């Protein structure tokens, strides 16, 4: 399966630098053009930069030209974004993506799930994290499937990254859905993971991993003894 | 200056209705145009490329049209899983600009609220937490008076053991109630009911600790 995994996000002050990485697997990375695309909190997608398969042609959005440098290492199947001269409005989730065909004039068919970049001097209230789970019915039987609900609440309004881990491994993105509500003062997010019964009856340990303002908060659960 | 713009900003339709969304390129881009679908918290997914070619796996209700500067995306029969934000993108040459985005929602049908109980999880090592919380979630109902009552083996529980609260997000309300049990009380293995009374009708969910 194609996989793209971004890393390197974090909290930095304006004017500083940060380097993002994107580890590609499951396809011949060397043959394809790659892009970075970002999404500021509550905003639409913004294309950032493109690089061709052999690094011969590079392009940048006007908003980052002169400040960001895209590069790649085909021997390591990795894409990079060196972000310099950072500004508050560079705060976003940054995604790497692969083009469909052996042309830059093709659509972006595979995307990672992104890495969070916060450019700020402001301090913030971190989030509380807790996992809830399906109850059994009156007869003590499991529901058809087991829901784990990760509740992320009580943090200064801003972007949260939520990742589900199974025994430390990142889980399939399509196994969970997420929804957010904002009280005005504060935001709160619910991520719902759907597990089959056999899946839950394996004593695998599951982790709701939350990234916020440079740090990684988390809760974990396994089926009760 | 290169621009990609979309209309409308948002639309709402009933399940099964046709919805059409537009994309406008500031320069002619022939058919080098893609459409993507994005849900909350998730990366976008490619739906259509070359203006009208569906990506593998995309349902037959989706289609795209246009060549040059004006493009459309149509969902002929809007379904719950299509609720998302949609973006167009040019890929003829740099910049690989995305459009503003269009939110698509379903017009909510008059319907009873759902009621579900979740329980505290054990820790990573399988151990019970110091106290157990039951959380009754009542989701998706017209703002109004609502009353939540907890029962234990069918009998009313002390009102002090639970606390309720409501979030009004948009047109709908969601309410939840959290019941706190001592670990010893949870081990007694009784049956808990979250009973909800709303516009004169009562709905409920029940359960107990798994065997």
């Amino acid at each position: 399966e194609v996989q793209l995994v971004e890393s390197g996000g974090g909290l930095v002050q304006p004017g500083r630098s940060l380097r993002l990485s994107c580890a590609a697997s499951g396809f011949t990375f060397d043959d394809y053009a790659m892009h970075w695309v970002r999404q500021a909190p509550g905003k639409g997608l913004e294309w950032v930069s493109a690089i061709t398969w052999n690094s011969g042609h590079i392009d940048y959005a006007d908003s980052v030209e002169g400040r960001f440098t895209i590069s790649r290492d085909n021997a390591k199947n990795s894409l990079y974004l060196q972000m310099n001269s950072l500004r508050a409005e560079d705060t976003a989730v940054y995604y790497c993506a692969k083009v469909s065909y052996l042309s830059t004039a093709s659509s972006l068919d595979y995307w990672g799930q992104g890495t969070l970049v916060t450019v700020s001097s402001a301090s913030t209230k971190g989030p509380t994290v807790k996992i809830l789970q399906s109850i059994c019915d009156g007869g003590g039987h499991f529901p058809p499937t087991i829901q784990l609900l990760c509740l992320v609440s009580g943090y200064t309004p801003g972007t949260i990254q939520i990742t589900w881990l199974e025994d430390g491994q990142v889980m399939d993105v399509d196994l969970s859905t997420a929804s957010t509500t904002q009280e005005g003062e504060l935001a709160s997010t619910q991520s719902e993971l759907t597990l089959s019964q056999k899946h839950w009856l394996s004593d695998r340990t599951y982790t709701c991993q939350v990234t916020y303002q440079g740090h990684t908060f988390e809760d974990s659960t396994k089926k009760c003894a | 200056d290169i621009q990609m713009t979309q209309s409308p900003s948002s639309l709402s339709a009933s399940v099964g209705d046709r919805v059409t969304i537009t994309c406008r390129a500031s320069q002619g881009i022939r058919n080098y145009l893609a459409w993507y679908q994005q849900k909350p918290g998730k990366a976008p997914k490619l739906l259509i490329y070359a203006a009208s070619t569906l990506q593998s796996g995309v349902p037959s209700r989706f289609s795209g049209s246009g060549s040059g500067t004006d493009f459309t995306l149509t969902i002929s029969s809007l379904q719950p899983e299509d609720v998302a934000t949609y973006y167009c993108q040019r890929y003829n040459r740099a910049p690989y600009t995305f459009g503003q985005g269009t939110k698509v929602e379903i017009k909510r049908t008059v319907a009873a609220p759902t009621v579900k109980i979740l329980q505290s999880s054990c820790d990573g090592g399988g151990h019970f937490p110091p106290t157990i919380q039951l959380l009754c979630l009542v989701s998706g109902y017209t703002p109004g008076t609502i009353q939540i009552t907890w029962l234990e083996d069918g009998q009313v529980m002390d009102v002090d053991l639970s606390t309720a609260s409501t979030t009004q997000e948009g047109e709908l309300a969601s309410t939840q109630s959290e019941l706190t049990l001592s670990q010893k009380h949870w081990l007694s293995d009784r049956t808990y009911t979250c009973q909800v009374t709303y516009q004169g009708h009562t709905f409920e969910d029940s359960g107990k600790k798994c065997a």
